[PDB]
Parts: C-alpha cells; structure tokens; sequence
C-alpha cells in the first residue's frame, strides 16, 4: 500500500495545520495531537459521563362606489355599478347565464359578453367578439369590391385594418399590418400597443401586457428626507433645525411625539435580541457581528456565513452560531493567515488546453508553455483520466473520439460511429466510464472507457413543463461523489440542466439571467458550480443546487468557453481575444493573460491528481454482477445495470436481463456483444470481439470501408439503404428482406414504405416520403408533436421559440393568435432580449445592429451610433457595427463594409501551417497531397524532397496519399504508383476478380468503363481499339466512327474530335437522320 | 452564428 | 555595332543600335520576365537566349531558351523554343547563364533560394537557400568565380559569393532602397553596378566592396543596367524609354527608344561582353556538376543527395542523358526557312543567292 501524494491513509486522520497524518483513534481524544489543534475541532461532543349610500331596495343591486343600480342589468357583460361591483367573480358573476334565447357566442372573453340578444343577430354589426353572430343564423353577404374582403367571409370598409381591432373576427384586418410608430406624446407599450400617455400608472393593464403599469416607470420613490432634513414619523420631513421644537410640524406633533429619546432602557418593551440604540424619537435594535437583523426589527438570527457568502474561505467551509471557521480539503493545508489553503503534493499543477489543430500543456504562471500533441483536424473537447494517466479529445473536424497515454504513447481512436456533433466530453474516473454531450441527436451518451455498450441516458426536455429541451448542449461536468451530470445549454431557452449518472432525476438547476453558457466545471473542495456566459460576459458560480448565486467577473468578458479552477485560481478561454486568462476565482482580482493564441483556444484542464478526487467505486470488482454497463446511481451510494442502446431491457425476477434487438439492417456479432451496422459486416476489418463480423464465406470486397456493396460487384453509399429508391443496380439496396424491419435514428420519422426523413419534415405540405404518407391527411390530424413543441391546426410542428413571434410557421395563423400574442404572458426577458417598437416580438439582444432586420421594422439596426463596442475584444466597422475581434484580418468580409479587413497585414502561420507565396497559412497536412490549395498552387510546389508524414504513401511523383490507398485495385495517385509495385493479390497472377476489367499497371476498373472516351486509368488499356473492336459499339448509345471505334454518348459532334479521323465533327449522323421522323 | 464551431 | 535585346510581357525585341531600326523575333509567349544569352557555342553563327516565364492560376514558371541570329539581320525565320523541364518555379526575377562550365543560375523570389543546373536544366540544386526575404536580379563574374545577388524585402541587402555556394559575404548594406538590376564592367577591374528604385540612382562599387560612389542620380526609376564600350544603360520602367549615359557619370543623359511599360529588361547582344576567350578549369571529373570557384573547381551533387560514403566525387543519385537541340533556320542575307517530310530547317534563297543556307550570291 502507499499514501496518496499529499493525502492519508483511509483509516487517518489529517492535521490540517502542516499536513502530518494521525491515527483515527488520536482525533476527538480529548488532547490536541496536532501542530494547530484541527483534531480537537468544535465538532466534536465532550466525553459523557340617511341610512347608507348602498343600502339600495330589494329590487335594486348594491355597488361598492356608493350607486344604485337595477338588479335587472347585474352580470349581463358590462360594468353597470360604476365601479364593476356587478361585473366580478369576486360577489357573485360565474352563472351570468342571460336570458331566453340569447345567442352564445362563447369566442368571446370577459372584455365582452358572450350572450348577445337575438335583437342584432345578423344586423351587421360584429356584437361578438371575432362576429359568429354574423355567420351563425344569417343571410349571406354579397361584399363589394370597394370594400376589404374578409378571408373568413365578412365584408368591410378599408378603414377596418390596421388599427388593433378585430372587426373580421378571424384578425384577417389586423394581420400582415405594418403599424406605424405612435405619436409625440402616445407612450407605447412592449407588445407594440399605442395608449394615451394619461393612461400610465393608474391600476389598469391598459397596454394589455401591463407596460403602462411597470414598476420601473410607475414607483414614485418617497422623498428621501437626507442628510439636512428630519424624517418625522408622519412622512412629511423637515429640517433637523426643527426637532422637538414643540411646534406641529407633522399633523399630530409626530416630529414631538417622543423627545425622550432613550427608550432603551427597558425589557419587554422594545425587546431586541442582542443590543439597542436610541433614535431622535424613538429607539432601534442592533445585532453584534455576524448576526443579521430579520423582519421583524426586534429580534437578532444567526447567518450561514458560509452559505452566504462563501468567498470568506478559500475552500470547504464550516458554519458556526455567530461566526465561521474555514477549513481545507484534504491534500491542503491550511496557511498560517488562517483563510488560504494551499496544495501539499509535490506534483505542480499545468494547464491542458487545445487549440484548433494543437493540444498545449502550459504551467499555471505563463513561464512554460510547451506543445502535446499537433496536426489534429479540430479539438473542440478534452479531458484526462488520473488512473490510466490517458487523455481523451474530440476531433470535430473528423467526428471521432481519440485516446492516448500521457508520454504520447499508443494512440487510439475508441469511438469513431455515430458521432454527428460531439460538443463535450467528461471522463467518469470512479466507475471508468465516457460521457458526452451530442448537439444533433440532442441527447447525453454514456460509454464504457474502450468504447463499446454506448447508451442514452437523457433526450427530449428536462422540466415536466417542456420549456426547457436539448436544443444546443454544449458544456459538461461530472460530480461522481454524488453521481450527478451537469451540462450547460445555449438554445434560446438557455439553461443549466443536472440529471443522475444513470438517467434517473434529470431537473433544471439555472434558467435565469442567463443566454451563452459556454463553460461549465465544478470546484471539488468548496463543492461550488461554476458557469460562465459568453453574451452577458459574467462568470457566475452557486450551490450545487442553483442557489446562492454569486458574480465574479460583471460583465468585463468578452467570450469565455471554458474554465477550469485551482486552489483559488480560476482560468478561462476566450475567444474574442483569444487569449488563456486567469484570476482570483472568487472576486476577480489579480487577472493576468497569460498567452496570445493565434487559434481560438476551445477547452482547458488543470491536470492535476485532486481534480479527479479518489473514492470507492460503487461497482466495485465484477462489474456490479452486471453483464452490461454498471451505471452509478443518483445520490451517489447506489449503482444501476443497464443495457446499450441497441437493446431491450427486460427485468427478471431479482435480476436484469439485456435481449439484443439488433434491426435487419444490422449485423449483430456471435457473442451478441454488440449490434454493428450490416455494412460493417464482410468489410475485411474486425469490429466483433470475437471476430464474427468476418465469417469464413466473405465475397470479395470491391468496395472501400464505410461503403455497401450491393449483391454483385456494386457499391453505394449507407444512405442508399431502405431510401425508397433504386440505388443498386441490382436493387439489394431495396430488397425487402434487407429493409423489413429497417428501424432507424431516433431523431427523424421512418414512412410507410419504411424510408425515414427528418421528424420536421412530416406534416409541412411536401410530399417528402414519395408516398405520400408524411402528408397524409389522417396522420397529421392524429400525430403529436415532438416534446418541446407546438403543434398546429395544419398538423406541422415548430419550436416553441416561433410561438408568439408575429412572423408565421403553421401556415394557418394558429401559430399567432394575437389575442394570447399580446397578453403579459409573453414580455420580454429585459435582460438577454430587446423589444420591437412596433411589432410585439421579442429578439435576443445580440440580434441589435449586426445588419439584419430581426424585428421586421428595423427597430435593432436604427440608431446604430448609439450602441459603444465593447471595449476589450470588439472591433468597430465602419457602419458602426460591433465585431468579434477574431474576425478582423481572418480574411472574409464580416459587416457589410470590408472595414474589418482595410489596411490588413497578414499573420505569421503557427507550428503546423505552411506560408503559400501570398502569405496565406494552410495546414501541413495539405502540402504535396495532389490538390490545388493556395490558390498559386504553392503547396504542390518542389514536392520531390520533402518528406510524406509517417502514415502516408509516397507517390514515385512526389505526392504523398494515405498508406490505406495502396494495393487496393484503384489508382490514387496521379499516376497509378500506388497500384503500381503492388504484388500479385492472387495465386493465379491476376490482381482483382473476373468481374472487373484489369489495366496493364495492375489497376482495373468496371466493365462498363471501356471505350467512353475517359481514360479510366493511366497508361489506359481501356482505350485500347484492338481489344474494343468487338464490344458493342451500338449506334443508339455509341457513335461508330470510321476508324472502327466508337464514341460514348454525347461525345458526338461536341466540337472536339472523340474518334480521331475527324469524322466526329462531321454530318449525317449528327444532323438530321430524315428531318424528325 | 457567434458561438458555433 | 552592338545589338540590343528588350523583353516585353508577351514578346521579345531586338534593336540594331546603329541601324536605328526594329526587327522580327519570336513571338505568341506570355509573362515572361528577363533574358540571358551565350555567344554561339558550336561556332555555327546562331547564339543561345535564355528566357523565363511568370505563372498565373494554376500552372507553374519555366525556363525556356531559343536561338538568335549573329549576323546582321533575320526575319520570317520559325524559331522554335525549347523548355529546359525545370518544374515548381513561382517567379524567377533573376536569371544569369555562365558560360565556363554550362551552367545556369536563376533565383526564386517566392521560395527565396537560388538554383543551379545544367545548361538542360537536369541537376538541379539549391546553391542558397537561407536568409533571403525577395532575392532580385543576379550575376556572375567566371573570371574572379563569384556570383552576385541582392534582396529588396525588409532588409536590402547586397551580397557575393562563390559559385559553389561557399563564402558568403554582403557588400553593403547602407543607403539602400530596392535593388533592381546588377551590372558588372568586365574590363574596369570587374567593377559592380547596380541601381535603386527608390533612391532613383545609379552606383558603382568594386568586387570586395570598397569606394562607393554615386554614378547618376534622378534616373526616373530604373530597372536594369548594362555596360558596353564606355556607355552605361538603363530603362526607366514607368514610361518605358531608354537611355544612355557615360560610364563614369560625367556626360548628357541621351535618349533612345520609347517602348511601352510591358518592358522589363534592356540587355547587350555582343560577343565582347562576356570575352568566350576564358578556358574551362574543370578537369572533367566530377560526376554530376562540375562548379567554378577563384582558382580552382568543385563537384556537387544534384538537390537531395550526397556523395557515396568516403568519396567527394561520386554522387549516389542517377545520372540522366541530356536533352538534344532542334536545328535552327540558318538562311541568311535576306532567306527563307521551310520544313520538309522530315522537319529539317531547308531554306528558300532569294533571287540571285545559292548555296545551301544562301550565304553569298
Ligand atoms: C507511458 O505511460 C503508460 C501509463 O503510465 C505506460 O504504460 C504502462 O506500462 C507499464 C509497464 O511499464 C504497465 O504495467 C504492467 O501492467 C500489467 C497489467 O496491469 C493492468 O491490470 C492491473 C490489475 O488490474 C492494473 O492494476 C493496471 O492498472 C493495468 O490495468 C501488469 O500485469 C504488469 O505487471 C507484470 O509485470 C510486473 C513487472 O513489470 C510484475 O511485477 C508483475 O508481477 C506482472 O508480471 C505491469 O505492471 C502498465 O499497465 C501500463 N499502463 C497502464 C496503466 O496500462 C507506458 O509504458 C509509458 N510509456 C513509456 C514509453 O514510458
Ligand atoms: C453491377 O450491376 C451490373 C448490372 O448490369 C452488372 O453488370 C452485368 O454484368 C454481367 C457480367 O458479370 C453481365 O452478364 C453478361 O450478360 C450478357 C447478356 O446480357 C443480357 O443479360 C443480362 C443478365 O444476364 C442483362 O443484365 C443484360 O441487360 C442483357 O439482357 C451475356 O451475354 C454474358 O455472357 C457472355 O459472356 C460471359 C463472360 O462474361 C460468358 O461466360 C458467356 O458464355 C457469354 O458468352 C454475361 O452473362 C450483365 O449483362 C451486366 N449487365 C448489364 C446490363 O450490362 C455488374 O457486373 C455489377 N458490377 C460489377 C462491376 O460487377
Ligand atoms: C484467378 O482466380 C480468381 C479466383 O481466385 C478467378 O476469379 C473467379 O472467377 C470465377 C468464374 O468467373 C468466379 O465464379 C463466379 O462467381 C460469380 C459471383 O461470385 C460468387 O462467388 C463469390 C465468392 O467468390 C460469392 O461470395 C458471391 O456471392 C457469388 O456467389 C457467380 O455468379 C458465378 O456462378 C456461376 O458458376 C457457378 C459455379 O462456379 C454456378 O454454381 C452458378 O450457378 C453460376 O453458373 C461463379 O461462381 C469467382 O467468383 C471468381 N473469384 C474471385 C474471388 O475472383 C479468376 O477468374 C482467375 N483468373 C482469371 C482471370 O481467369
Ligand atoms: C453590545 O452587546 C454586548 C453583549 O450585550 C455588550 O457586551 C457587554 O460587554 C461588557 C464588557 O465586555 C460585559 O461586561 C463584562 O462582563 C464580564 C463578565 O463576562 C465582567 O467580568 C466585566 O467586569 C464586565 O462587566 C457584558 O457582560 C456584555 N453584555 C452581556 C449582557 O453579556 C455590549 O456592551 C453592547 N454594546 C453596545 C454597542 O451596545
Ligand atoms: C507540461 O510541461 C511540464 C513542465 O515543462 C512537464 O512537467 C515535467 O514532467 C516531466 C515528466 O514527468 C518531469 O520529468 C521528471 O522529473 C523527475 C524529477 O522531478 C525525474 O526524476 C524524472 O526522471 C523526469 O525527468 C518534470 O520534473 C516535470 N516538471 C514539473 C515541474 O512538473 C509536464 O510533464 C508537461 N506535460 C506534458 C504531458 O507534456
Ligand atoms: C409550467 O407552466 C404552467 C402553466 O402555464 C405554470 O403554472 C401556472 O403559472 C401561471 C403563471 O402566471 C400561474 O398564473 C398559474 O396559477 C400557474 N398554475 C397553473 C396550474 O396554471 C407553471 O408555473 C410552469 N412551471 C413552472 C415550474 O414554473
Ligand atoms: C431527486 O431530485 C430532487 C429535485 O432535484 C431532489 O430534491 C432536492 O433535494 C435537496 C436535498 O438534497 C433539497 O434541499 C431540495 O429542496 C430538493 N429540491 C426539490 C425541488 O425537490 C432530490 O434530492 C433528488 N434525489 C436524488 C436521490 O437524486
Ligand atoms: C513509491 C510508490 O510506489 N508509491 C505508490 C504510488 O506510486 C501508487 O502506486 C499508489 C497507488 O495507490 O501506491 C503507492
Ligand atoms: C526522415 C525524415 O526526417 N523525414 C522528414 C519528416 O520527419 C518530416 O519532416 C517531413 C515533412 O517536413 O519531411 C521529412
Ligand atoms: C499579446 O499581444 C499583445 C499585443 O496585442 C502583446 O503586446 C503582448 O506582448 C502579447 N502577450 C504577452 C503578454 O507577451
Ligand atoms: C429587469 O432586470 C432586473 C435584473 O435584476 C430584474 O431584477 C427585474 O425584475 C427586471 N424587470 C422586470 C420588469 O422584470
Ligand atoms: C453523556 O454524558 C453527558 C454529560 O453531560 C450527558 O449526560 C449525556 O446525555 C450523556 N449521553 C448519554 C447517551 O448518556
Ligand atoms: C407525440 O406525443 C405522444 C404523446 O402524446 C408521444 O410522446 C409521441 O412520441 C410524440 N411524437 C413525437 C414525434 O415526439
Ligand atoms: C502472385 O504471384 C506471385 C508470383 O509471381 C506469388 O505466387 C504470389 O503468392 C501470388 N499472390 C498470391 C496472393 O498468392
Ligand atoms: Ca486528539
Ligand atoms: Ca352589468
Ligand atoms: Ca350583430
Ligand atoms: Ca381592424
Ligand atoms: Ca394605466
Ligand atoms: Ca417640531
Ligand atoms: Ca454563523
Ligand atoms: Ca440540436
Ligand atoms: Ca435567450
Ligand atoms: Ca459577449
Ligand atoms: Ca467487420
Ligand atoms: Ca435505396
Ligand atoms: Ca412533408
Ligand atoms: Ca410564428
Ligand atoms: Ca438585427
Ligand atoms: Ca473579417
Ligand atoms: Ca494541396
Ligand atoms: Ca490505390
Ligand atoms: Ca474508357
Ligand atoms: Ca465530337
């Protein structure tokens, strides 16, 4: 056994004051073993041993105002009290039931009567309020085309639109409007309503969505009575000249009501908790330090300092009745100041972080910063492992997973299927696990370290209320001691998401001030969450559960992305300066950059062996006894066997049981180990354990990897596979066998013959499945929308973010119903959202001036002067537009005006890029690689003496393709040098099969391919006129020259000669056989 | 947009 | 009387300087950049041109040569031209041939090196490759074995060195704008000269680099300098004309000729410029190329390879045969050249002439 670096063994208790270990039995011994006394801590117990104005008649209903009213008017719809007392649920209204044979137009809403008499039925006049009256019994209209043809079927004048009143009852007027701005003196509301300036401040939701009434614009603040003037108790202060001057100053000698004083001097009467202080008038209570006055005035509580405030320690704290005391983690040992805890194992701490085709390792202070891993297409995500001393990334630019030892030994690719959009991984250290986050799929993965039994563990929203769902996950943490995932979401409903490490308790913890939280990370010592938002530019951190939320950086960042945390020192990523920064992680102070990178820097790490905190694994040895992934269950003590995704989970009696549904597009491997895609089987390369996805009877493969090759000799694309149509020449790829229970991806919709298109593209009026069937009209009627959004009158489905935003989507107008599009249920957020003069919709704040009209009225791009840039990492265009600073000189126009690219001087490239001869960078891994790239051809420029990169075939031209492209049948170079040493592939001297034609230099390409005029390969046979005398050179697709070789298809009379005699530009095949027979 | 890879 | 040689952006002209009148050339080319010469090397009476192509898009630079007539006058003749198969060239702003030992010397100013090869442009090899930012124009002085290069980037520089790449040394450094022609004055104890495009002058130096001076100063932007009899040339590039000055810099600034701003170099065509009289050092015993330094010779191998091991003669690379010549169309005094079944060069005399390339009649 050892003792951990810094740490004590299990059964010892550590001496925070110097780091010393002590037996277990030494602590709360009654005697202080320790330099500073931490094992006699409080903690531990000692040793046991005119009558009225409303009064009214019997036939008369009374109103609060003081009216008499006739009880005949009472409940009929409108206020005839004067002061709504007939007019409320509150006395009496829910049975307002009219009389006789009123009609009951129940569209209308409580600012008018549902019931309106037969009187004016059919007159005409829209008595309801969207006019069923008008419809319901009466006689049709013949309208005039004078007038505005309602779309539903009323008739009226043109000076019936564009003015907030619904006189066509289906807001036919109303709708497409383009309302001017309201007058000089007209104040205007959120939703875009004109009201009477009057009208502010006066208890009635005029506006309709309440902005006449905010309380910004409406609170009068008191006079404050300041320093040179007295508050008396009466509110109308005067000087303290005056004070107990015995002359009334206010209304009853409030200002001499007491002038003794001291009312202290008493028990009962004034009772404070802790200590008094006498006022001009009166008294006060007081609390001593650490205590806070509650609302009574009269009382003194103890505050959790260490819930309260947290930045008082620099780790774990513990409260106290009246004070605290800071404690450290184990690993730290506590300094001399009493606050700081400092990191006792000799192991320094570095920073890992990755760039755009770099991996770095930089150490904490800026002095060393030194270089990983390079050449990589894009690392967008990493992390570490403490046990394996490995290091996970993803490469977004590939779509896969890498690992590798930490001394740049033995790297693999474990996860490389599947993978659409990766935003982030973490690294479950305690039950040796993968989690990430998957943008596309919008769903959470789990996965065993190696890479197989994948499986989902979140999807669809979080809330039961179905506001918040997995719109843009970016961001992910893992807190295994209480075995919890937090991921941060950057959609339009932002959030910060947690749910249990087995799928069980997903809940909202942050949905609040917040629009880009790009990063995320947990501190394991104070057990503090941390995010960061990359538009309100904060770094915010709170409880674990979302509470207690505290502000480091307010609004002086840019762009972070990631963060990590040390000791007390936070570090950050971002991408407007891209810069790697640091700070004080609990007020901000002490920011140093620490370097320029020239690539934006996207994730960081501290490696450090206290960032992955050691503790006993839950599934410990055997694998829990399950056959499949061991899952830690929520709260952390628990664990939970489950299946991959590709399975069916079946519960025995005690026991879990995992059935394999492998689909018939699917090859599932003998060991029923895993469930791999069927053309994944017979490819050559063993993806099977246990090998069976290679059975002893493999066909010839002629198609490369990732390919599906049809029933004889012919290859397609995945895609092709159940898409409804004839992709194989043959048609294996529309075999019903093969497609039979052709399930596929969750998130799109599979039809009726099986084919599946994405799940949006049902129900939106394009026939899409060529069938018909996501345009059925029984289907739509009867579907449901996807969790997360509304569902249309139409049947189509749209994100709940296109609800209540003027513009429509269902293409019915169900989608805007302005009578709810206007309530105060739909204000805008006023801190991550701006509101539309006109219009009632509500834009992000980032949509305002970056030359798009997102408010359909201009409204975010006028005034554009206005807004200042941001001072650290913005550039300001000419058009006076704000820009990312990354954006300036990269090379393309980005505000509309080239001012961002005037007067730019080129960058010096980075470690892995090559100069062209204009001073462009482009990566070395695109020099000599047979492609045209910097525009002068400079990259294929000399290419004999450099060499090819370790994992690529040099070309006897120079030219460098991967070593994969070598003796396969196919010439990659361009000339054939990679087919042209192979040697013999089979026995009998030949290269490829007999169904293949075969060149002189040991390429060989397709029957077909013969005589059309391409050189198929180099040094081509295939145009060898000897041998291609006798194939069908057949006039209605071939031109038969003269010279006995024909032509394929088109090539006749195209203008250059094809056959070589030049009879292929000629007559009398090409013209008129006998004038359009 | 301003945030996407 | 000397024969001056002027390219343009897409064709060549040469000027009798007595006869005060133009003549025929080859023509139907494009971007090309400057011309070099060699004085009849097989003594028949037609001289080798040296002339560079730029690149636009996609396709590379070259090098091409082409014959020119030593007598007075030539014209309807079909020159051909050549391409001596020297792939990946970017911009070749400098080319000078060396007629002890057939070799070529060129520079890059993209890949900022400085080649050498054959006169077939077969072995090639870097001679320079380090500290050069845009290496302008070159030349060479076979006499003293040193070659001259300048660099007008950040940092103007003018430097010299041996032909086999060894002992390099700048000559001066101070008072420098944007070297564009360099100019040697065979008979001056091999006095160097070269101009400036922003200082607008004309300066003279010796080989090791002492005495500067001032020659001519307001020269409207020259590009090229030449130096025959006692005169000295140069082309302003941004009007396009030409002039002449004496040598030592105490007489009239004469005008020549009004071209168009495609001119880019103004070159002597005479056999007393280079003096062929210089016999070849080498003793024929190197493998692949044999260079000139002061005193002696040294063997190199083509780029990317080194000698055999314990050897310094013997290359490890192959050796490939050289590439042949087409026939030129000799007809003189007036002649026509015509090509036959079998492509030969037969001309048709003029009334009056026989013979078989009508050289007197
Ligand atoms: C870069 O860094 C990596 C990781 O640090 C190095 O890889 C390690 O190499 C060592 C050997 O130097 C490996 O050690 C060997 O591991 C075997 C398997 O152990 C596995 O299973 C055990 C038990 O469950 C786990 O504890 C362990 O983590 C592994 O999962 C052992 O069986 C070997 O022991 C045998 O040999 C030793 C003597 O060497 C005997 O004493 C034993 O009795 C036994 O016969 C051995 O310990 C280690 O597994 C590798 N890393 C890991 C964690 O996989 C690279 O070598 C290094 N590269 C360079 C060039 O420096
Ligand atoms: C991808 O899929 C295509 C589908 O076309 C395949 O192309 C076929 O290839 C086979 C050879 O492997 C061809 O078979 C030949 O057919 C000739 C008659 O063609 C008629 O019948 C075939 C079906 O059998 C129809 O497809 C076609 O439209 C015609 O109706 C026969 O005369 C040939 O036999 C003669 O030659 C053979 C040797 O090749 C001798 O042994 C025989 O004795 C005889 O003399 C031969 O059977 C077939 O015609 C091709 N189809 C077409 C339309 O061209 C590709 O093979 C496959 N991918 C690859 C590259 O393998
Ligand atoms: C050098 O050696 C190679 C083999 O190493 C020879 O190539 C073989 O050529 C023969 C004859 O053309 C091919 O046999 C035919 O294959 C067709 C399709 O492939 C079948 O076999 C593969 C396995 O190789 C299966 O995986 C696949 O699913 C197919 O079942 C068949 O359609 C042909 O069937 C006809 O003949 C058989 C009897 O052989 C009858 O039972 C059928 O009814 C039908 O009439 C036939 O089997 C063989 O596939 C080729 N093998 C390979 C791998 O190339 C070369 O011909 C030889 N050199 C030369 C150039 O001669
Ligand atoms: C604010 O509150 C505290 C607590 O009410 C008041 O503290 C009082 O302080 C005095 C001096 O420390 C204490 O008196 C002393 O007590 C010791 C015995 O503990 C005795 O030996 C000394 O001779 C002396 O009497 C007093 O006990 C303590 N109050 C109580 C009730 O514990 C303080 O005065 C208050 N101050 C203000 C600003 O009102
Ligand atoms: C990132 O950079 C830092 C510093 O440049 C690297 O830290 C260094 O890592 C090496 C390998 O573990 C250490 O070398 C070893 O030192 C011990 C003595 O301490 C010696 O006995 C061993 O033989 C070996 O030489 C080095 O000490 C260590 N330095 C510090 C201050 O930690 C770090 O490894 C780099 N990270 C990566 C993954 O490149
Ligand atoms: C989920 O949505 C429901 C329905 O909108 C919310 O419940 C109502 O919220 C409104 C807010 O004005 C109240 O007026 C209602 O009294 C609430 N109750 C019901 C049952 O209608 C609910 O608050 C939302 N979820 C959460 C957790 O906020
Ligand atoms: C399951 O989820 C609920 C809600 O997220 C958790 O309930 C919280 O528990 C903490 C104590 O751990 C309380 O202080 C909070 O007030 C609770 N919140 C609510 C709204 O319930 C619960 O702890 C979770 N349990 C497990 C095992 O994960
Ligand atoms: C010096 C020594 O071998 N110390 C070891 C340490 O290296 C590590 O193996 C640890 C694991 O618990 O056990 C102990
Ligand atoms: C053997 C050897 O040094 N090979 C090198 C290789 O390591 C790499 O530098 C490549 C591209 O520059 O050129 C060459
Ligand atoms: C980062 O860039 C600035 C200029 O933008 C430069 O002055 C500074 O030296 C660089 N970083 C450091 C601290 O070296
Ligand atoms: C405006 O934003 C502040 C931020 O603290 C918030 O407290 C306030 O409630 C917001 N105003 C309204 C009307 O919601
Ligand atoms: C231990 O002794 C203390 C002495 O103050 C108390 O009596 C306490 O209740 C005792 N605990 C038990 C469990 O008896
Ligand atoms: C539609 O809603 C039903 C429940 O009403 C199911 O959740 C079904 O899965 C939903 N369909 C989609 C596409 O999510
Ligand atoms: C190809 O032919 C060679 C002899 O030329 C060998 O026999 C070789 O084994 C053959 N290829 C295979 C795969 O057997
Ligand atoms: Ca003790
Ligand atoms: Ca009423
Ligand atoms: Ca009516
Ligand atoms: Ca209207
Ligand atoms: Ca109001
Ligand atoms: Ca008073
Ligand atoms: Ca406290
Ligand atoms: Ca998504
Ligand atoms: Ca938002
Ligand atoms: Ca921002
Ligand atoms: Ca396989
Ligand atoms: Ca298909
Ligand atoms: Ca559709
Ligand atoms: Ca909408
Ligand atoms: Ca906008
Ligand atoms: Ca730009
Ligand atoms: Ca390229
Ligand atoms: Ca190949
Ligand atoms: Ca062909
Ligand atoms: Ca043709």
């Amino acid at each position: 056994p050892t003792r951990p670096p810094g740490m004590c063994h299990l059964d010892e208790f550590q001496c925070q004051g110097d780091g010393t270990c002590i037996p277990n039995t030494w602590e709360c011994d009654g005697h202080p073993d320790c330099i500073h006394g931490s094992d006699e801590h409080t903690g531990c117990v000692p040793k046991t041993c005119g009558h009225s104005v409303n009064t009214c008649r019997a036939s008369q209903f009374q109103c609060d105002n003081g009216r008499c009213i006739s009880g005949n008017w009472v409940c009929d719809g409108d206020n005839d009290c004067g002061d709504m007392s007939d007019e409320d649920q509150r006395h009496h209204c829910e049975l307002q039931n009219c009389s006789s044979t009123q009609f009951t137009c129940v569209n209308s809403r409580p600012p008018n009567r549902r019931c309106i008499p037969q009187y004016w039925v059919c007159d005409g006049d829209a008595d309801c309020s969207d006019a069923l009256d008008e419809l319901q019994n009466c006689t049709m209209r013949t309208c005039s085309a004078g007038e505005f043809s309602c779309a539903n079927g009323r008739c009226v004048r043109q000076s019936f639109r564009c003015d907030r009143r619904n006189d066509c009852g289906d807001y036919s007027d109303e709708r497409g409007c383009s309302y001017p701005p309201c007058h000089a003196n007209q104040f205007t509301c959120q939703n875009g309503r004109c009201i009477p300036r009057f009208f502010v401040c006066d208890e009635d939701n005029d506006c309709g969505d309440g902005s006449d009434e905010q309380e910004h614009l409406c609170h009068t603040p008191e006079p404050t009575c300041p320093l040179h003037q007295f508050r008396c108790d009466n509110g109308h202060c005067i000087e303290m000249g005056r004070v107990c001057n015995h002359v009334d100053d206010c209304s009853d000698n409030s200002d001499e009501k007491g002038c003794g004083i001291n009312e202290c001097l008493d028990s009962s009467i004034s009772r404070c908790d802790h200590n008094c202080t006498d006022t001009i008038t009166s008294f006060y209570c007081s609390c001593l330090p650490g205590y806070k006055l509650m609302s009574d005035k009269r009382s003194c509580v103890d505050i959790d300092e260490c819930k309260e405030s947290p930045q008082l320690c620099s780790q774990k704290c513990e409260n106290v009745v009246g004070s605290y005391i800071c404690k450290c983690a184990p690993g730290y040992i506590r300094e001399p100041d009493g606050k700081s805890c400092r990191q006792n194992s000799n192991i320094e701490p570095y920073l890992i972080f990755s760039n755009r085709y770099y991996i770095r390792n930089l150490t904490t202070d800026g002095s060393s910063y030194s270089l990983i891993l390079q050449g990589l297409g894009n690392v967008v995500a990493l992390d570490f492992d403490r046990v394996e001393k490995r290091l996970y990334w993803i490469d977004a630019e590939k779509q896969i997973i890498e690992r590798m030892f930490l001394n740049k030994t033995n790297r693999e690719t474990i996860i490389n299927h599947r993978l659409r959009r990766a935003e982030s991984l973490a690294v479950d250290w305690v039950s040796r696990k993968l989690y990430w986050l998957d943008a596309i799929l919008d769903c959470l993965f789990v996965s065993d370290l190696e890479g197989r039994h994948r499986k989902m563990i979140a999807q669809h929203c979080v809330d039961a209320n179905n506001t918040f769902c997995f719109e843009h996950p970016r961001g992910i943490v893992l807190h295994p001691q209480r075995g919890h995932v937090y991921w941060a979401d950057w959609g339009v409903h932002a959030y910060i998401g947690r749910i249990g490490m087995d799928g069980t308790n997903k809940s909202v913890i942050i949905s609040t001030k917040i629009e880009w939280p790009n990063a995320i990370t947990i501190d394991y010592t104070n057990d503090l969450l941390y995010w960061a938002d990359a538009h309100l530019g904060y770094i915010e951190f709170s409880d674990l559960e979302g509470h207690h939320r505290h502000t480091v950086y307010d609004g002086s960042l840019p762009h972070p992305f990631a963060l990590t945390i040390f000791e007390d020192t936070v570090f950050w990523t971002d991408w407007n300066t891209r810069t790697v920064e640091k700070g004080n992680k609990y007020d901000g102070s002490g920011r140093v950059v620490l370097v320029n990178t020239t690539h934006k820097p996207f994730d960081i790490h501290v490696y450090h062996p206290y960032r992955q905190p050691i503790m006993s694994n839950p599934c410990g040895t055997n694998n829990g006894g399950c056959s499949h992934l061991c899952l830690i269950k929520a709260g952390g003590r628990g664990f939970t066997c489950a299946c991959p995704d590709d399975f069916q989970t079946v519960q025995l009696r005690d026991r879990t049981l995992c059935m394999p549904m492998c689909s018939s597009t699917q090859f599932l491997c003998g060991n029923n180990e895993k469930c791999i895609p069927i053309w994944w089987k017979c490819d050559g390369q063993k993806d099977c354990s246990d090998g069976s996805d290679e059975p002893d009877l493999c066909p010839h493969r002629f198609c490369r990897l990732g390919q599906f090759q049809c029933r004889d000799g012919n290859c397609t694309s995945p895609q092709a596979l159940c898409n409804a149509r004839q992709d194989c020449a043959d048609g294996s790829d529309e075999d019903r066998v093969l497609c039979e229970h052709h399930r596929c991806e969750s998130n799109e919709w599979q039809c009726a013959n099986k084919r599946c298109i994405p799940q949006s593209w049902q129900c939106d009026s394009v026939n899409d499945c060529l069938d018909n069937s996501d345009e059925d009209t029984s289907h739509c009627a009867s579907r449901t929308c996807r969790p997360g959004q509304f569902k249309c009158n139409n049947g189509r489905c749209i994100p709940q973010s296109w609800k209540c935003d003027v513009d429509n989507d269902c293409g019915d107008y169900s989608d805007e119903p302005i009578d709810e599009c206007t309530t105060a249920a739909y204000n805008c957020d006023n801190h991550t959202e701006f509101s539309c003069k006109t219009n009632y919709r509500c834009i992000p704040q980032w949509a305002v001036c970056n030359g798009f009209d997102d408010c359909r009225d201009n409204s975010d791009e006028q005034g554009c002067e206005s807004v200042p840039c941001h001072p650290s990492g913005d550039f300001r265009c000419a058009n006076h537009h704000c820009i990312p600073l990354r954006w300036k000189c990269d090379g393309t126009d980005d505000c509309g005006d080239n001012s961002d690219e005037e007067n730019c001087v080129p960058r010096e490239c980075s470690e892995s890029e090559f100069r062209c001869a204009d001073q462009q960078c482009i990566p070395s891994r695109w020099v000599c690689d047979q492609e045209n790239d910097c525009g002068d051809n400079s990259d294929e420029r000399d290419c004999e003496m450099k060499t090819c990169h370790p994992e690529h075939f040099q070309c006897t031209s120079g030219h460098c393709v991967p070593k994969a492209l070598a003796c396969d049948g196919r010439a990659d170079c361009l000339d054939a040098s990679d087919e042209s040493a192979c040697p013999t592939r089979f026995p009998n001297g030949t290269y490829c099969p007999a169904a293949m034609f075969e060149c002189k230099n040991h390429v060989c390409i397709q029957s077909f391919w013969i005589c059309d005029g391409e050189n198929d390969c180099v040094d081509g046979s295939d145009e060898e006129i000897h041998l291609c005398f006798n194939i069908p050179c057949e006039s209605p697709q071939r031109f038969r020259c003269d010279n006995s070789r024909c032509v394929y298809g088109h090539q006749l009379c195209n203008g250059v000669d094809d056959c070589g005699d030049g009879s292929d530009e000629k007559e009398e095949h090409c013209r008129k056989p006998t004038h359009k027979p | 947009x301003x945030n996407x890879x």
